[PDB]
């Protein structure tokens, strides 16, 4: 019994290079492709629902994560490892900011404690890094939206529009051809659905596409009435139906 | 967590670790020390790699431990910050609680006290940090010149010299400096002191540093052109033969 | 037990190099280039970035230069996250000083401060040190504008003119080349900017792959003000300087 | 490639432990020993090898008692035999503190259960080299189990462990058969005699002793008890008339 | 609220002579006004030619009297079967009683 | 350098080398298990092998009772079984003291894939070489299973395969529910869908059972249990009525 | 309680600390300097609890000494004010708390100003141009208030003490053996040895 | 790697025997017990001339009636000295008395085989073995002068001559003829002298050779340069007679 | 092959053998011969004492642990030192707490135990001794064989060291005869010297080289040293 590996497991090589980060970044390029792209009045995040089996209901596995009503999370790499840090994110956010400042942090300081849970599994004592890259998609009230890539090493990037995964480098040159700072929100999620297109094999539909938006308050997913400051919800997964009526448009 | 001996002996009974702490020290620029029959002289070189640096804020060799006690090293510029504050920590709760400041013999056993304790401790490494401590014990005016290395093992000395090109510095010493006949003079305890980092330096105005000592707490540092005009005297004695 | 898998971070080498501390230097030299420059009523920070995007925010992007205190900024080469826990940590001594003496911190005790956390992993712990360099910019009232700088193994000295991260080597020759001691502010401004130029891995020096940012104490006020560059104001004083 | 037997929790290619599988070895090498489940209780008996003429007869006690209606007999490394007996006694006790109950045999299997198995999860600990046959009587009849070095327990109708397991599982595979309708208490003890003296044929090299204890609700009313006097010579001339 | 002390009542007396000590002490164990023990020892002979009695709260001098005979066999033990000394006991049984200065144990001790 | 297939690092290939034999170790004990739905019940299959005379029939059990609720199937060697039995019923009785109500299915499953993980990062903890699969019908999701596995991975099954003939199974149950057209078995009655489920072992395998080659575990609401040889004895005469 | 008192004159800051010593029924010393040298331009005198008042003083005196090696250089008297405040705002939560009030009298050589800082042992600071503790004050503030002006010389602020202090002999009824009087200044701390009959 | 408490197929902890070579790389000791005291002496062996040779410490007092030599790694000695003054003054205050030379010895014995990176017994945190063999000597009433050997292996035998170091097994053979049980104080003390002069590299001299004795009335006492001196005189004048 | 798996105690061998707790027990073989008997009123410990020179002096071999406990050490003597410490206070929590003489057969059990801990757990190493307890307690006279490797056997008579199967073979011999030496201390003594004579080789037994120890039904445990012994060569 006893934690004996009290040592570092990510040391620097003769060459400089981090083994364990490099290793994690390559789990990463193995994984399903997902993407971001920041409108002028929202941001919108896409992955692929790589299903395992077709007895396995999609629908109870959830790649797109809401972190803080204005907040949302997709990944690219090791499933598990994401979940575990979806847990810390949503927790972090309550311990670290809203029972001190009464209000939920915002995307740039949340990714910031995120990238430190991630940095802390390169340095610490009988751990590995996360196999995973992040991409966080959020708003708040001072800083507007905004799109961040975090990597295994806990470095992470503001980002226009963005792409990991598979076809990351296909994507990303799909990205900068469409992409422009006059885009509305529902011109970025037709960017993104064409962008995907491109990554998926096989079905590509509603039901094998996970789409969400942070974009306009939602009163009617607030739950309560009442309070005149309390507006709703920015974060809105979008259901397997309003995937489909953008998909005859396409 | 992290007890893991790193310092330990090998088949011919060495500590590895503490040998090569004294390869840190070989590596490190060479810091000489002499005594004199009412002073002591620390000399430190300056390294020549890189020159741009700003002279005012760049942390000096010599390190005050307390008003009356100095110390110079050899080695890890890093290394001895740690040695240096535990000393002048150790040099306050010795006059809060004896109620007089430390002898320089009790500042040395303290050091390589802690020097000692980092070679048999698990989950650290030995210092690669050897001292010279110089100063005068409190109400006397006594010279005192002290050593310390790596494995913890101090000693005094009428003057030595510790770092790169030590060998060479050693031997002229040892065939310059008199038992029988001390530097009596501040300014002829300077010039020895000058004398053997010349053999080293290779022609250094600004690669030469200089800290005299003298009894009741009186440190001062020479200046770049203080320093100059005994390499400039010294230069004349070997040209004018 | 667990000896087997120990990579042993805090030893000497038989030479009396540590290991983890000399391949930590080698992993700098690869990261964008940072250059610091002190004059007489100013100091100058001016980095590169590394890796650069078209759809890259640069407006909300911050990874190399970042402040610790109103009055001392870092310049950063390395990992960013290995930075952003020192930088955090020199934040909070910052205003532990601030708290306790009601002053200010003296930059060069903030810069022995990190110098010796980052020694603190080099000698026991087991863990790897921080891959990062520091160039610390400061100012207080004992010495005035201050230039520092820190690596991975806890060493920390004073400089007119330093770089760290790529190609230090030929950046330290051209700074050594055209630094003078009466140097002002705009003049330290452009040597920075050209220096960068000259050492740049990529075709051309733009302002989306620069951060730049400069601490005056203004001379119509009389206080100490930190400047960081907005994208716009980096891309006005690149085509000034004679490089557009 | 190579080096996964080197450690404890490490698996192997083909997934397996093979520093489990390598105590196993250790209980394999060691003296035989058996148990046998009757219609109220359960029987149990081992062997002990007579080094030498020097050993006093009827005190080097092999067999060990947990609580007041538990008996635990193992094969292999007789040490590691002792830290699982002492760890199943402050389990017994903590059932008992908090319960008011004596702990029932299928409770006290699974608290001996995830104990040895919490010694293959680590390397830092090492497996027990000692496989354990352990019953009683509780609430609801008698239970007969075998526990091995990877943690690894069931039910037996009869049980058998070390060098002499092969000749011993034979024998008691015999009494399944013929006896469908439960063997007695009384018959169970003749016949725990028996099972040793003919699995003593692949350690006969060396002289041995008998030793035979027994859980009966009608026998011993459900209490621990060692065989001892004119019951256990019956049953050491039960077992010297059918060896011959 | 619980005491944690009691008057066992009882007196011993120690005399020293020219070549000679005596330790005496009624027999007599008490609570309040009624006899616990009409017979109960207090003087005890510890070994090395010494002997001890701790009048008072009896659970602490019977405690005490234990943990003095404990350390004589421990300076047997530790000491390669040296006699302890009549001072050097003296000295050891303050240590003994300082240890619990601030909880001490209610007994006047005479060896 | 060569360790990183020793413990839970990464690989150059960015993989974990342990994580992956502990899958391995999940066919050890050569066994095979489904779990179907039904309209309001959840039945699981796992096949009984007893090949020493001397064993207690009774005893050698893969299906675990962790709550009045949850039931348990496990996949590999049965000291990791009841490893992770243990632990699942002592978060259970946690959560029930906790929160008020009863843990949901797809919640412990989360909770041990999230304990599955710490193992898959944290280099002490060696992996479980197990797979568990979860099933019960969940006051608010309904006849529910849920799987986890060792290297931290968990999803919601409408029918589930584990085993050495895993993808004969899988394949199997993926025919059906193409020609049903819905996720669930429809029947009212539990001791039908054990029957579709037996069925369907026997057809993907290409083995006959006798009561004492199966194990059966029920879920319905408010209950999971366990049927006796007896029970499954009825069960394989309603069958063999019918080919 | 000790006669603390304390005066920021023009170019000075003068200390007055009583000399005596009382222990339950006797006075043990009548030659006792209630003060420390905390560094050559800063000096602080004290007065409370038995033993607090002499481990607290000393404590803060290595303190500050040890700065003044590390970074070779002295503190400011703002400086070293807030430190001896914030120890004492430590002290006031913990299981036993320093009973010191104290005085701090320095000089800054940066800005050329004599200060004076009053702390007690909750942790109160405060700058006054004159300061004292405990029943100093009741007796000597009025006329304080009534003679001080900021332009005072050393010799005129020595004049205004001694007013002070007879107050304090006439009044008061405890005797505490007269004051040792010390200037804080540029050159540094010098001790007033003719006080007793100045 | 492999563990530092770990034996060898032979029935030896390496890090301990590995300490013993250490030891043999060291400076000469030695030291002779007689009825009328015993005296301890050492090699200085200065590195260097510069060196000042009255600052090497090898002779240490552990109380009045204990002196100790050490050899080998001497920084290593410097705890294990602390710990037997604790010991030896901590008695004192227990039992009003001087500690015995054989449990003084055993104190500072136990602290030998505690080392390790988490052995199973008690709290032993140390990386590694002392490098250094000490001879402790004194006086009690018990056994009267006394001579033992501490090894780094927790074990220590009494002697009635014994030295360590570089020149040990040499120095061990010539005090086998040499000792008697008749020797004075005074012939004990020119033969550590004889023996030291035998297997020293330099010549013998009042500079790289100390003295020091432990007697009942006295004490221990180290002996000056100038008493010393006259010993070496003596020493000379007496084996150029024959 | 051994090279591999000698590394720690923790590490198990293809084979199923502990190397590190067998080369605890090789450090027995090269210690000093001991040999330990008993009849129905007594029990001896005869020791053979080892000196490093012949200035140097012999190193005893035998322990107290109690008044009616003891044993005999070979091989590592700080290991047997750690040992007989611990049995010391066992036997004195048996006396302080219970009023009750601890028993030799639980002794052996509770050496059995503490052994054990140093060969499951990484960073420990197996003891370095063997001992040899005798006492008499509410049984009768014990003799027990501690081994590092845990197992504690009660016996008749045993030796270890080296050279100890000369006399191990001689009290199996011997066995009818001084299990009936009762109510005799001295032909006890006797029966143990001529037993572990049996194991010299390099020299006789002498004045300052033998150790005996006793205990008996009313005979507290006693250690003969010197003169002591001098009857008995």
């Amino acid at each position: 019994m006893t934690d004996r590996y009290s040592f570092s497991l990510t040391t620097f090589s003769p060459s400089g290079k981090l083994g364990q980060i490099d290793y994690a970044l390559t789990a990463v390029k193995q994984g399903v492709t997902s993407l971001g792209i920041k409108a002028t009045n929202g941001v919108v995040i896409a992955t692929e629902k790589k299903s395992s089996s077709p007895l396995a209901m999609s629908e109870t596995l959830s790649k797109v994560s809401l972190l803080t009503p204005d907040i949302g999370a997709v990944y690219s790499g090791m499933g598990p490892d994401y979940r575990v840090l979806v847990d810390k994110s949503r927790k972090v956010a309550h311990t670290s900011y809203k029972r001190i400042y009464g209000e939920y942090p915002p995307t740039k300081l949340l990714v910031s404690e995120v990238a430190k849970i991630m940095q802390e599994a390169t340095q610490s004592g009988g751990v590995r890094p996360f196999g995973v890259s992040l991409l966080i998609a959020g708003h708040d009230e001072f800083n507007g939206f905004s799109l961040y890539q975090v990597d295994p090493s806990g470095s992470y990037f503001p980002w226009k529009a963005t792409a990991i995964g598979k076809g990351s480098v296909a994507a990303k040159t799909f990205l900068e051809k469409r992409w422009n700072d006059e885009l509305e929100l529902e011109d970025a999620i037709h960017i993104a659905l064409l962008t995907l297109k491109e990554s998926v094999e096989g079905e590509f539909n509603g039901d094998t596409i996970e789409l969400a938006i942070i974009g306009d308050e939602n009163p009617d997913l607030l739950g309560y009435t009442g309070i005149p400051t309390d507006k709703g919800p920015r974060f809105r997964k979008l259901t397997s139906q309003e995937i489909n009526d953008r998909l005859e448009a396409l | 967590g992290y007890d893991r001996a790193l310092s330990i002996f090998s088949p011919d009974g060495h500590i590895f670790q503490v040998e090569y702490a004294l390869e840190a020290v070989k590596r490190g620029t060479c810091a000489v020390g002499v005594k004199g029959k009412n002073c002591v002289v620390l000399g430190c070189e300056r390294r020549s790699t890189l020159k741009l640096q700003d002279t005012r804020i760049t942390p000096s060799k010599v390190s005050k431990i307390d008003s009356h006690v100095v110390l110079s090293f050899s080695g890890l510029n890093a290394d001895s910050r740690i040695l240096i504050e535990k000393a002048r920590v150790e040099a306050q709760s010795h006059r809060l609680t004896l109620e007089d400041p430390v002898t320089v013999e009790y500042l040395t056993r303290y050091v390589a006290g802690v020097q000692q304790r980092y070679t048999q401790s698990g989950g650290v490494r030995p210092f690669g940090v050897s001292t010279l401590i110089a100063g005068f014990d409190p109400r006397d005016d006594e010279p005192k010149l002290y050593q310390t290395e790596p494995s913890g093992i101090y000693s005094s000395w009428s003057a030595q010299t510790i770092g790169r090109n030590s060998k060479t510095v050693r031997e002229f010493l040892e065939k310059n400096y008199d038992r029988k006949e001390p530097p009596a003079t501040v300014e002829e305890c300077v010039k020895l002191t000058v004398r053997s980092l010349l053999e080293v330096v290779q022609t250094g105005a600004k690669n030469i540093e200089i800290t005299v000592v003298k009894p009741d707490s009186d440190i001062v540092a020479l200046s770049s052109e203080e320093i100059n005009q005994y390499v400039t005297q010294i230069e004349q004695e070997k040209q004018e033969q | 037990g667990s000896r087997r898998y120990d990579s042993r971070t805090t030893i000497f080498s038989p030479e009396g190099r540590l290991y983890q501390v000399e391949y930590a230097l080698e992993s700098i030299s690869h990261a964008g280039t940072a250059i610091g420059i002190m004059a007489s009523d100013g100091i100058v920070l001016a980095a590169e970035r590394k890796v650069t995007s078209t759809l890259l925010e640069q407006d909300t992007s911050t990874e190399k230069l970042y402040k610790l205190n109103d009055k001392i900024a870092v310049a950063v080469a390395g990992l960013t996250a290995d930075a952003e826990i020192l930088i955090n940590t020199a934040r909070i001594h910052a205003q532990n000083y601030l708290k306790t003496y009601n002053e200010d911190i003296p930059v060069e005790i903030l810069v022995r401060r990190l110098s010796d956390i980052k020694q603190g992993y080099t000698q026991h712990g087991g863990l790897r040190p921080f891959g990062v360099s520091f160039i610390y910019a400061g100012y207080d009232d004992r010495y005035g504008y201050q230039l520092y700088t820190s690596n991975p193994s806890g060493n920390y000295t004073g400089w007119k003119a330093i770089s760290v991260g790529a190609n230090t080597s030929a950046a330290q020759t051209l700074l050594q080349m055209d630094y003078k001691d009466d140097m002002k502010v705009d003049d330290a401004i452009e040597l920075a900017l050209k220096t960068l130029s000259k050492t740049t891995d990529s075709s051309a020096l733009t302002y989306d792959r620069l951060e730049f940012a400069t601490i005056r104490k203004g001379a119509n006020d009389g206080e100490v003000y930190q400047k960081i560059f907005k994208p716009q104001e980096i891309k006005d004083i690149l085509v000034k300087t004679g490089i557009t | 490639g190579t080096g996964y037997d080197l450690s404890n929790s490490v698996f192997s290619p083909d997934g397996r432990n093979f520093q489990v599988e390598y105590a196993v070895k250790a209980v394999e090498n060691g003296t035989t020993s058996i148990g046998i489940k009757c219609n109220d209780g359960v029987v149990f008996a081992v062997e002990k090898l007579i080094t030498s003429k020097l050993l006093v007869p009827q005190k080097n006690v092999k067999i060990q008692v947990v609580d007041r209606h538990i008996g635990c007999v193992y094969s292999g490394l007789i040490p590691d035999g002792r830290h699982l007996v002492n760890r199943g006694r402050e389990e017994a006790a903590s059932f008992k503190k908090l319960y008011k109950t004596p702990i029932p045999i299928p409770a006290f299997a699974d608290r001996l259960g995830q104990y040895v198995q919490a010694h293959t999860l680590y390397n830092s600990v090492r497996p027990f080299g000692v496989s354990t046959i352990f019953g009683g009587v509780d609430k609801n009849g008698a239970h007969l189990y075998m526990l091995e070095p990877s943690g690894s327990y069931w039910g037996y109708k009869g049980a058998a462990t070390g060098k002499g397991r092969q000749s011993a599982k034979a024998e008691l595979e015999k009494l399944v058969d013929h006896h469908p309708e439960g063997l007695s208490a009384r018959e169970a003890v003749k016949q725990a005699a028996k099972i040793i003296y003919l699995a003593h044929e692949d350690n006969k090299e060396k002289d041995f002793e008998l030793e035979i204890s027994w859980c009966s609700l009608s026998e011993t009313n459900g209490l621990h008890k060692f065989v001892k006097g004119d019951l256990l010579q019956e049953a050491i001339d039960f077992a010297q008339k059918e060896i011959n | 609220q619980f005491n944690p002390y009691g008057d066992n009542g009882g007196t011993i007396l120690g005399i020293a002579g020219e070549d000679f000590a005596v330790l005496a002490g009624d027999t007599r164990n008490i609570t309040d006004y009624s006899i616990n023990s009409r017979y109960e020892p207090k003087v005890f002979d510890c070994g090395d030619n010494i002997v001890m009695s701790a009048n008072g709260f009896a659970a602490d001098g019977d405690a005490l009297v234990k943990r003095f005979k404990n350390s004589v066999k421990w300076y047997h033990f530790d000491h390669n079967d040296k006699k302890l000394s009549i001072n050097s006991a003296a000295r050891n049984i303050q240590h003994l009683l300082y240890g619990k200065r601030f909880f001490p144990y209610y007994v006047h001790t005479i060896i | 350098a060569g360790y990183d297939r020793h413990i839970t690092i990464f690989s150059p290939e960015g993989r974990l080398y342990q994580v992956e034999y502990a899958f391995k170790a999940t066919n050890q004990t050569n066994i095979n298990s489904l779990a179907v739905r039904g309209k309001d019940c959840t039945v699981v299959i796992s096949q009984k092998k007893v090949p020493d005379k001397l064993l207690d029939p009774t005893t050698v059990s893969y299906i675990f009772c962790i709550s009045r609720t949850i039931g348990m199937v496990v996949n590999g060697p049965i000291p990791d079984a009841r490893n992770a039995a243990l632990r699942a019923k002592a978060e259970a009785a946690e959560f029930r003291y906790k929160y008020g109500y009863d843990m949901p299915c797809d919640v412990l499953a989360k909770r041990m894939a999230n304990l599955s993980q710490i193992y898959t990062q944290r280099a002490y903890m060696r992996p479980l070489g197990v797979i568990l699969t979860f099933v019960s019908v969940d006051e608010e999701l309904g006849p529910s299973i849920y799987k986890t596995d060792p290297a931290g991975y968990y999803v919601g099954y409408k029918a589930t395969a584990t085993g050495p003939k895993q993808q004969e199974i899988t394949t199997n149950l993926e025919n059906h529910f193409k020609k049903s057209k819905i996720d669930h078995i429809n029947e009212e009655s539990w001791e039908k869908v054990v029957e579709f489920a037996i069925t369907h072992m026997i057809d993907a395998l290409g083995t006959e059972f006798s009561k004492n080659d199966l194990e059966v575990g029920v879920a319905t609401k408010d209950k999971f249990f366990t049927l006796s040889a007896e029970n499954i004895e009825e069960r394989l005469v309603a069958i063999a009525e019918q080919d | 309680m000790d006669i603390i008192l304390g005066i920021r004159v023009q170019d000075s800051v003068i200390l007055a600390s009583s000399k005596a010593v009382t222990r339950g029924i006797s006075v043990l010393k009548d030659s006792d300097d209630k003060t420390r040298q905390l560094s050559p331009h800063t000096l602080m005198s004290f007065a409370g609890e038995a033993g607090d008042t002499v481990q607290f003083a000393e404590y803060i005196q290595a303190n500050i000494q040890l700065y003044s090696i590390r970074e070779d250089y002295e503190l400011s008297p703002q400086a070293v004010s807030s430190f001896v405040r914030q120890e004492l705002a430590k002290s006031i939560r913990s299981r036993r708390p320093y009973q010191v009030n104290v005085l701090i009298g320095g000089y800054d050589k940066k800005k050329n100003k004599p200060e004076l800082y009053q702390i007690d042992y909750l942790g109160t600071k405060v700058e006054l141009p004159y300061g004292a503790h405990g029943y100093s004050g009741f007796y000597t503030f009025s006329l304080l208030d009534h003679h001080y002006r900021p332009d005072m010389t050393t010799e005129e602020g020595l004049d205004l003490l001694k007013l002070c202090v007879q107050e304090l002999e006439k009044r008061m009824p405890m005797d505490f053996k007269g004051v040792i009087v010390k200037i804080v200044d540029k050159d540094g701390i010098r001790q007033v040895d003719d006080f007793q009959a100045q | 790697d492999r563990g530092v408490s770990t034996f060898s197929p032979e029935g030896r902890l390496f890090q301990v025997e590995y300490s013993l070579e250490a030891i043999k790389l060291g400076s000469t000791a030695i030291g002779i017990a007689t009825k009328e005291g015993v005296v301890l002496g050492v090699e200085k062996r200065a590195t260097s001339p510069l060196l000042e040779s009255d600052s090497i410490e090898k002779i240490v007092e552990i109380d009045r009636h204990i002196g100790c030599a050490m050899s080998g790694l001497t920084a290593d000695a410097r705890s294990m000295i602390e710990h037997a003054r604790t010991a030896a003054v901590t008695h004192n205050l227990y039992y009003d008395e001087d500690i015995n030379v054989e449990s003084l010895t055993q104190s500072v014995c136990d602290l030998a085989l505690r080392f390790g990176e988490g052995a199973s017994g008690e709290e032993r945190l140390m990386s590694r073995p002392f490098g250094v063999a000490l001879l402790i000597a004194g006086h009690d009433a018990d056994d009267g002068y006394q001579l033992f050997h501490a090894e780094p292996s927790g074990t220590f035998y009494r002697y009635n001559a014994k030295a360590i170091g570089s020149g040990s097994e040499g120095a061990q053979a010539e005090l086998l003829n040499e000792w008697h049980s008749s020797l004075t104080l005074k012939e004990a003390e020119l033969l550590v002298l004889k023996i030291l002069k035998q297997v020293m590299e330099e010549k013998l001299d009042e500079n790289n050779a100390q003295l020091s004795c432990i007697t009942k009335q006295d004490g221990f006492k180290i002996y000056d340069n100038e008493k010393t001196a006259e010993l070496i005189k003596e020493l000379k004048e007496k084996e150029a007679a024959e | 092959f051994r090279n591999n798996y000698d590394g720690d105690t923790v590490t198990f061998s293809p084979t199923g053998r502990l190397f590190q707790v067998e080369y605890a027990l090789e450090a027995i073989k090269q210690g000093s011969v001991t040999v330990g008997l008993r009849s129905n009123t007594h029990a001896v410990l005869v020791a053979l004492k080892r000196n490093a020179d012949e200035l140097s002096s012999y190193q005893k071999k035998i322990i107290k642990c109690d008044e009616h406990m003891g044993l005999s050490l070979a091989g590592l003597a700080p290991d047997a030192r750690v040992l007989s410490n611990y049995l010391r206070q066992q036997c004195n929590y048996s006396s302080l707490v219970f009023n009750r003489k601890l028993a030799v057969e639980r002794a052996g059990h509770l050496l059995c135990d503490k052994a054990q801990k140093n060969t499951q757990s990484y960073g420990g190493r197996p003891y370095g001794v063997g001992l040899l307890i005798i006492g008499y307690d509410k049984s009768g006279a014990h003799l027990l064989e501690f081994q590092p490797s845990g197992n504690v056997t009660e016996l008749y008579g045993t030796a270890i060291g080296a050279r100890s199967q000369g006399a191990k073979t001689y009290l199996e011999r011997t066995l009818d005869t001084f299990i009936k030496i009762d109510g005799n201390p001295d032909e006890l003594i006797k029966a143990g010297v001529e037993a572990i004579s049996q194991s010299l080789r390099d020299e006789s037994l002498t004045v300052d080289n033998l150790s005996i120890a006793i205990v008996g039904k009313d005979t507290p445990f006693t250690i003969y040293d010197g003169e002591a012994v001098a009857k008995y060569i």
